[PDB]
Formats: C-alpha cells, structure tokens, sequence
C-alpha cells in the first residue's frame, strides 16, 4: 500500500522514529550509527519501500526488510592511513566497536606508525607502546610488562599461542612486522575471547589481506654494526573476473650488534589467497613462515654482576658473555583457512582453522656463575634444549541483532577447541669437557664446543583446551549501553608429569558505558582470566596449586573528536590476583616431605593504579601517539613485587606532515621517560642481599623522510640520540644487560 | 620456574 508522508530535515534519529508512526512500521536502529548522520526531506504520497531509500539519501546506509519491520545499518584496515589511531576493534568480544564503545583499556600501533618509524619486529612495535615496559633476559629472549605482570598471551587474527613456556622461547619475542596490518594491546583480564591465559595483557597482530586493485612495494634498508634488511610486498586480483585475489610477502635481514661476536639473521615468507565462492561467502587459505638463526647468542644476561669474592664487575657495552657457538634457534610456521558467510538477517557467522608449529633448536654456551677469578679465569656452563610444538585449533562463532523492547541490541555466540602436542630434548649431562677459559677481560667468545651425551630429561606434553562463549551489548537508552558476557572452560593436559585437570570453569564479562555528550563517555567493566599452574608448583604435601586467577576492576571516562581521528582515555583499575606462586622459607629451611624439596605457598596480590593516554590527528597533518601510566603491585604481607618494572612512566611519540610547496617532506621523533626501578639480590660470596637501583632516564629518537620521485621515497631514523648508558635488566640470575646506544637506520622505499 | 637446569 501507498502511504501518505511528512518528514522534514532533522537529527537522524528522531526520523527514524517518526518513520514508523507514519508508516506503521517497527523501526530498529543503533543510536550511535546514527546520532552523527541527519536526516534529508521527504514529502508526498510514497511507497514505504521507495520513501525509505530517499529518506536515506546520501548516508550509504542499508536497508533490510523483513516482516513488519525495518532495520538501518551504517557501516577497519590500518595500511596507508595516515594515521596513528585504530578504527574498529573487534579483539574484546568479536563485536566490531569504536575506541569509545569499549568499556577497556586497549592500545593500537598502526601499520603507518611501524611505517614511519622503522619498526621492524614485536620487540620495536613494544619498544614503543605507552604502557610497556621492555626489559631483557638475554640477547634473543626480552619481557613485556603490563600493570606488575609479565604478558604470555600472544594471539594471531585472534587465535591464541600455546607455547608459552619461556624457558623455551620459539619465536613469540621477536615476530617480523612485515606480514601484519597493525599489532593490538589488550589489557587488564582478557579470559573473554583468550581463554586461558594470563594477566597484565594480551598481544594480538592482525595478518596483512590482499586488496581488490595492485600495489606493492620493495623496501630496501641499512643500519649501525652491519645491519642490512629486505622487503618485498605484492598483492592484487588474479582472475579476470577477480573472484580470487592473492598477496606475497618475503622479507630477509642480516645484522650485528654493539655487542661482541654476535649477529643474527632473519627469513620470512607468507602467502594468502581469497576466493568468492557466491555474492554472500569467501574462502580464505594462507601460508606463512620466520626463522630466526643468532650466532654467539648469550644466556642468562650479558655479563655476572658479582666476581669471584663479590665487590663488583665493571665491563663496556660490548661485551657479550656468549660463546661463538652458542645459538638460540627459534622458527615458527603457520598454514591456515578461513570461511566467512553473510546470512539472510543481517547475521554473520565465520569459521577459521589453524595450524601452527612453534621449535626451538638451541646449542647454548656462555659465562654465568660468580666471575671472574683473581687470576682473570672463568667457567662456561653450556647446555643444549631442542623441541617443538604442533597445535591444532578450530574457532567458530556467530554475530548479529536482536530486538527486546523496541530496541537494537547485538549478541555473540561462539566456540573452540585446541589440540596441541610439545616434544623437547634437554642436554645437561656432558661427556666432561673443560669449561673453562684463560681470558675473562679480553673474552672474544672463543672455547670449544662440547659432545652433547645423552638426552637428560624428555618432554613430552599433550593439551587439549575447549570453549563456549556468549556476549550481548544491550541497548537500553540513547546514552547508555551495557555489556553482558561469559565464557566456560575445560583445560586438560596430559603427559609425563602427573595429568592437570579443569572442567567446567567459568569467566564472567560485565561492562557499562554511558554518554555525556558527543564527546566524552565514562565506563565500567568487570573481567577475569586464569591460568592452570605448571606440574612443579606444588605446596608442602605436594599437593599442585589452584590455577593462578585474577580480575581486572576499571572505571574511566574516554574522549573522541574529529569522528573517530583522535581519541583521549583516563582510566583507574585496580587487580586482584588469587594462587600467586611464591617461596614459602619456613618449610625450605627445613623440608619435612620426603618427596618434595622445594616447596611453593599460593599467595594473593595486588595491583593500583591509572593511565592516561591519546592518539590520532592533533592538527590537519600532525599525528600522535602518546601515554602515561602509574602502577604499585604488591604482595598480601605488604611488599612491593615487579620492582624492576616502575612505578611511573611516560611516553610520547609524534611526526608532522609539512604544507605548501614542501609537502614532500615528513619530520617526527620520539620522547620516552621511565621512574627509578631497583632489584634486590643475593650476593653469594660475602653472604647478603644487596640493593641495585637504575635512576630515571630519557630516550630520545628522532625522523625524518622525504617522497623523492612520486614513488621513490627514503628516510632516516636516529634512537637513542643522546647516546644514553642504562640497563635493560639486573637480578635475573645474579647478571645484567645493558640498552642500546646510539642508533641509525636509513630506508628507501619505492612502490610499484 | 621453567624446569630448566642451569648450575644447579
Ligand atoms: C620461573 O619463572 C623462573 C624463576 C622466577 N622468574 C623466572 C622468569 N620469569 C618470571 O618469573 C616472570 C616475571 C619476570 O620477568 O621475571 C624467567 C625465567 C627464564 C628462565 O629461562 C629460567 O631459567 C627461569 C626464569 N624464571
Ligand atoms: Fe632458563
């Protein structure tokens, strides 16, 4: 039938809901879809169909019709922006959200930011992210802090890594750039979507996808102590029709370092294909590999901190605890498919398989002990652990709206299930060679190398992990917007040690967001994750631990102008942490229990503190990305643990894009500040712990870049301008690790 | 804790 319509020019919102007077129709739309659109005038006697299109005029907003009702949507990639502030997320709950409509803390380094500043692996990408704190166990191995803890969960396009036992490093340190769009920070208590994991953060990198028309690019760069590096990046339609499109990508670089005897060299490649099987579904198949091979790799810091009799040990930068041989092999290896549909209702459901291989091949030979003698002589211990892991991982879920009381609201419903399977290899029980070397002072890593004997110990560990997880956004006002989520756990592994076993646990999502303006909105959200203790962790009737589990308690208020080019976030949380695994000396004093020695008490914590951060555009072309952050965590006696990661710290990065006739040239830099951090250690010799204390300190880096030909491009870039000596590590096994002096890396860059 | 065994 043909109604008869009057509706003039109004806030978008408000025509939506006059529409349906009259037209007799039920309207459902999302307020904050519309709040910036308006609506354009209609007047006569019109179909609802056809009045409904022209209502919507100049909006691209679709319409989808079914029963007796309407519903209106509005609606990512980070490459070739401009830009230092994400898009959409869709990292917290599968549900795809703005900045502001996420009731969390989380943080986004862009594909341009890498771009501009050089940043080649995960270990440059944290190296400047706001509320990290990057510190160093040995050349090829580092740590990320986040809120008092060390970050294990590391997710690629959302499927989580299993390999997670440091001990063992195999390739989650130190991923290549060159195959992701841009590398998100999730933090607090991420069990909604991670599963089983830890607290402090999550690290998730999104893999790079083949676009619909060519482009590609060839990078080609060099850097201080003999550091070279190539990139290759193509990507494009392969049929005629383009129901296929492709996109390869290899990379290889070679380097040295400050450091003495030392190099280590990089080779990745990736591959992925999308197919249209019909208008409304795509196939995704991939492909991708690094390998990461060091020489005179160290261990256990770079130099011990005490000498024979303690006192203290004085070395240059450059001195590198490692022998020649020594090497901490790492490779990791991906093959992958995807499966996307768009259903009927505006749903849409999405089926992703993975496989992955995560090894280590690592030969190790360094100083460690209390070194050197008086006689300048010293001791190696050298060791040799090799293994890998092959884990298997299906995820499924499916996202769309629902109606209650004359509102939109959307839900998801997900899940998944992982097996995986780790072998190793450890060698300890040496055919007696000498360890020993003449020269501590003039060390240039040379000693023999050993015949590894026999295996020592085997691993051999099997876990299977399943998931079911639901999550709504209700829409209960304009303003007001709450989160209700879960999701339920069965954590299984079986092996040599003795089997662990979890069914039936239980993580809870609830979140809260409401609206001041069309600028700022305050939040709450509750969240939670556990981890199942390792088999060594047992109390003093060797009974294991309950698994270490925390909760993340936030309120904040975020900030967005520009629609969506810059965001401001204040945020206070506060942790709380249960089955802490620590000392307990009353028992190790004395052990009571015949089989065990070493015993563990299960402890709780606590971490509080706020966090101030901004990114996007400042000014036309004047991006940021800047943070500030305070934390204290302590024990439950009232002790202060992480003391190593700071209490306050500030970063800020920014670049300016110049106008005129010099809008060819790019100029940018860096400014980062940490508070003091301390260690307490034992010093072994003269038998007492013993204070050490870094200052605070700046870091200071600086860009600049110029576009050449049109497409030939080149840039430098200079860290640590100001050449400052620090430490990057203390009490880690009684060593230390000195940071990185001055820095250059010049590029060029040409696009096809 | 990573069952590793260094000097010890
Ligand atoms: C087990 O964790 C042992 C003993 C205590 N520390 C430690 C870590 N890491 C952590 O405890 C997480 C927090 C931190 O940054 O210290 C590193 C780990 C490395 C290796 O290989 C050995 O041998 C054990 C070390 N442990
Ligand atoms: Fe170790």
């Amino acid at each position: 039938q043909e109604v008869e319509f009057d509706i003039p020019p109004q806030a978008l919102g408000s025509a939506l809901q006059e529409f349906g007077r009259q037209a007799d129709i039920q309207v459902l739309y999302r307020p904050e879809e519309v709040r910036n659109k308006r609506s354009s005038a209609i007047k006569g006697k019109l179909e609802p169909n056809q009045a409904i299109t022209e209502l919507l005029r100049g909006t691209g907003a679709s319409v989808d019709f079914q029963g007796n009702a309407i519903t209106i949507s509005v609606a990512t990639i980070t490459e070739d922006s401009g830009s230092y502030t994400p898009g959409t997320i869709a990292t917290a709950t599968r549900l795809v959200l703005t900045p502001r409509e996420t009731p969390q803390s989380i943080t986004v380094v862009t594909r341009q930011n890498m771009d501009d500043f050089g940043l080649n692996n995960i270990d440059d990408v944290m190296r400047h992210t706001p509320g990290i704190t990057v510190s160093a166990y040995d050349t090829d191995r580092n740590n990320y802090y986040a809120r008092g803890f060390s970050i294990n969960n590391f997710q690629y396009d959302g499927i989580p890594s299993t390999a997670r036992n440091v001990g063992y490093s195999a390739g989650n340190t130190l991923s290549d750039m060159a195959i992701y769009d841009r590398v998100e920070v999730l933090k607090g208590a991420t069990g909604l979507l991670t599963g089983a994991g830890s607290l402090g953060a999550t690290i998730n990198l999104i893999r790079k996808k083949p676009t619909h028309e060519f482009k590609g690019h060839v990078e080609l760069g060099a850097g201080s102590w003999d550091n070279y590096r190539s990139e290759l990046d193509v990507s494009g339609p392969l049929t005629e029709s383009g129901n296929v499109r492709g996109r390869a990508v290899a990379a290889y670089q070679d380097k040295h370092s400050f450091m003495d005897h030392y190099e280590r060299k990089t080779s990745v490649y990736y591959g992925i294909l999308e197919f249209d099987l019909n208008p409304d579904t795509m196939l995704t198949v991939g492909a991708d590999y690094q390998d990461n091979d060091p020489k005179g790799s160290g261990w256990s810091g770079s130099f011990p901190l005490f000498d024979s009799q303690g006192n203290r040990n004085d070395v240059s930068r450059s001195f590198n605890n490692g022998a020649k041989w020594s090497s901490w092999e790492q490779y990791t290896r991906t093959v992958f498919a995807n499966l996307e549909h768009n259903f009927a209702n505006g749903w849409v459901g999405k089926v992703q398989l993975d496989h992955k291989i995560n090894g280590y091949h690592a030969p190790l030979g360094a100083i460690m002990g209390d070194w050197p003698a008086p006689d300048n002589s010293a001791k190696i211990v050298a060791q040799k652990y090799t293994g890998e892991t092959k884990s298997n991982s299906l995820d499924i879920y499916l996202t769309g709206p629902f109606q209650f009381l004359g509102r939109e609201h959307e839900l998801v419903v997900g899940t998944s299930a992982s097996f995986s399977h780790w072998e190793g290899k450890s060698y300890w029980n040496l055919r007696n060679y000498d360890n020993t070397t003449d020269d501590f002072i003039n060390w240039d890593g040379d000693i023999g190398k050993p015949d590894w004997g026999t295996p020592s110990q085997y691993i051999d560990d099997k876990t299977r992990q399943l998931g079911s997880y639901m999550t709504a956004r209700f829409n209960v006002t304009d303003d007001l917007n709450l989160f209700l989520g879960g999701r339920v756990v069965d954590y299984r592994v079986t092996g040599l040690n003795p089997t662990i076993r979890e069914s039936g646990r239980f993580i809870p999502y609830v979140g809260a967001v409401y609206d001041l303006n069309d600028t700022y909105s305050v939040y709450a959200s509750y969240t939670d994750i556990f981890m199942p203790q390792d088999s060594w962790y047992r109390d003093s009737s060797n009974k294991l631990l309950e698994p270490d589990e925390g909760q993340n308690y936030e309120i904040g208020i975020k900030g967005e102008y520009l629609d969506g080019r810059l965001n401001t976030s204040l945020a206070y949380f506060e942790i709380h942490e249960e089955n802490r695994a620590e000392e307990d000396a009353l028992y190790n004093s004395k052990p009571t229990n015949p089989a065990i020695t070493y015993a563990y008490k299960g402890i709780k914590a606590k971490t509080k503190g706020y966090e101030a951060e901004i990114s996007g555009e400042l000014a036309p072309g004047w991006q940021v990305q800047a943070g500030y952050t305070h934390k204290i965590i302590r024990d439950d006696s009232g002790k202060k643990v992480s003391t190593w990661e700071p209490q306050d710290q500030l970063s800020l990065y920014t670049s300016y894009k110049f106008k005129g006739a010099l809008d060819k040239l790019t100029v940018g830099g860096g400014a980062r500040w940490q508070g003091k951090s301390w260690q307490m250690v034992y010093n072994n010799p003269r038998s007492r712990w013993e204070k050490f204390s870094q200052e605070d300190y700046w870091l200071v880096d600086l860009m600049a870049r110029y576009q050449i030909t049109d497409k030939l491009s080149a840039s430098v870039n200079v860290n640590n301008v100001f050449d400052k000596t620090y430490y990057t590590n203390i009490g880690f096994y009684t060593s230390a690790s000195y940071g990185d002096p001055r820095n250059l890396m010049f590029s060029t860059r040409w696009d096809f | 804790x990573r069952x590793k065994k260094k000097t010890t």
